[PDB]
């Protein structure tokens, strides 16, 4: 699977460089953007890889000198984590269970300070392993403004038209360690995922595995993460982790995964693969049709499922009573 | 038919604060 680079310049990356799991996994395609049967994949909402978009081709030449000299003085989130696994949480939920303590923290911080503390890391040897996460924002250099402005719109405003999707939303710059791994989760919109440097192993899962992959509760903070710890898995906890499979590419600079709204991500940049760049392009679902069709499909049952834990929480008052109520509503009943 | 479109609608949260 792995792509010979032109020029013979070999082999980009090597099947050591992957962490291994429990689960089998076939290929997402990949395919040039002029590809009918690419067209047809976004449409139908499953994933794939895009050759060809140059999508973000000004940013390839992307590195942490070029950005540190132009990407501004604006603050920027840095996480901070000793395990290789930065499981994102929402820190406006955290109220609610604080008996949760995250093994990442945020740090807010100016580009330059986040190369002079990777450089430090890198110096003395430590294992402390960070992530740059940070939307992009008009606090940004002019060359960096210029880089933004030369992405390819045209391509993908035609798909945003094309799906009915709704705004975009964001484009979060992710700068992370090799090694870095973000578990398993799905997001509430759209993804256009733009690989620049390095290169990253994306294992996704449809919404239909819902089942198998055991979403923390709506209220926690990890709301949409897997609580399945892909390295160890609890099966006697998660029984039906042992029937998923996953979708699996390893994308690299130039490339674009689409990554479809519910659709399961695991994300980790390549072991001994030097640090990774991405930008992503968030941009809201279309509504819900006009006439619904039934049977629901897997993501509709998804956002039943989600507002049914949402009104509970409201309703009564406090959302730790929501499970109570919900085992109550089905012991002997349902079950 | 308004429970069903009241309960399909979704949200737009992502892995950003
Ligand atoms: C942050 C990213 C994961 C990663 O690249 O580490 C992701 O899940 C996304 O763009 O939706
Ligand atoms: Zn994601």
């Amino acid at each position: 699977e792995p792509r010979e680079e032109a020029g013979a310049l070999g082999p980009a990356w090597d099947e050591s460089q992957l962490r291994s799991y429990s689960f089998p996994t076939r290929p997402i395609p990949r395919l040039s953007q002029s590809d009918p049967r690419a067209e047809e994949l976004i449409e139908n909402e499953e994933p794939v890889v895009l050759t060809d978009t140059n999508l973000v081709y000004p940013a390839l030449k992307w590195d942490l000198e070029y950005l540190q000299e132009n990407i501004g003085n604006g603050d920027f989130s840095v996480y901070s984590a000793s395990t290789h696994k930065f499981l994102y949480y929402d820190e406006k939920k955290m109220a609610n269970f604080q008996n949760f303590k995250p093994r990442s923290n945020r740090e807010e911080m100016k580009f330059h300070e986040f190369v002079e503390k990777l450089q430090d890391i890198q110096q003395r040897g430590g294992e402390e392993r960070l992530y740059l996460q940070q939307t992009l924002n008009d606090t940004v250099g002019r060359k960096i403004v210029m880089d933004f402005l030369g992405f390819n719109w045209n391509w993908i405003n035609k798909q945003q038209g094309k799906r009915g999707w709704g705004q975009l939303t964001s484009n979060l710059l992710l700068i992370g360690m090799e090694g870095n791994v973000t578990p398993a989760h799905y997001d509430e919109q759209q993804n256009f995922f733009a690989q620049i440097k390095g290169y990253k192993r994306c294992i996704l899962f449809p919404p239909d595995q819902f089942e198998c992959l055991y979403p923390y509760p709506v209220h926690h903070p990890c709301d949409r993460q897997s609580q399945v710890d892909f390295d160890n898995p609890d099966y006697e906890r998660f029984p039906n982790f042992q029937n998923v499979v996953g979708y699996e590419t390893v994308v690299g600079p130039g490339d674009v995964l689409y990554i479809p709204m519910y659709w399961w991500h695991h994300i980790e940049s390549l072991l001994n693969g030097g640090i990774t760049i991405t930008v992503n392009f968030w941009y809201k679902g279309a509504p819900t049709p006009k006439r619904i069709e039934y049977p629901l499909k897997a993501h509709q049952k998804v956002a039943i499922m989600r507002n049914i834990e949402k009104m509970l929480g409201e309703a009564l008052g406090n959302p730790q009573e929501v499970g109570p109520l919900l085992n109550t509503m089905i012991k002997g009943r349902y079950n | 038919l308004e429970v069903a479109e009241y309960l399909l609608q979704h949200g737009a949260d992502v892995n950003a604060q």
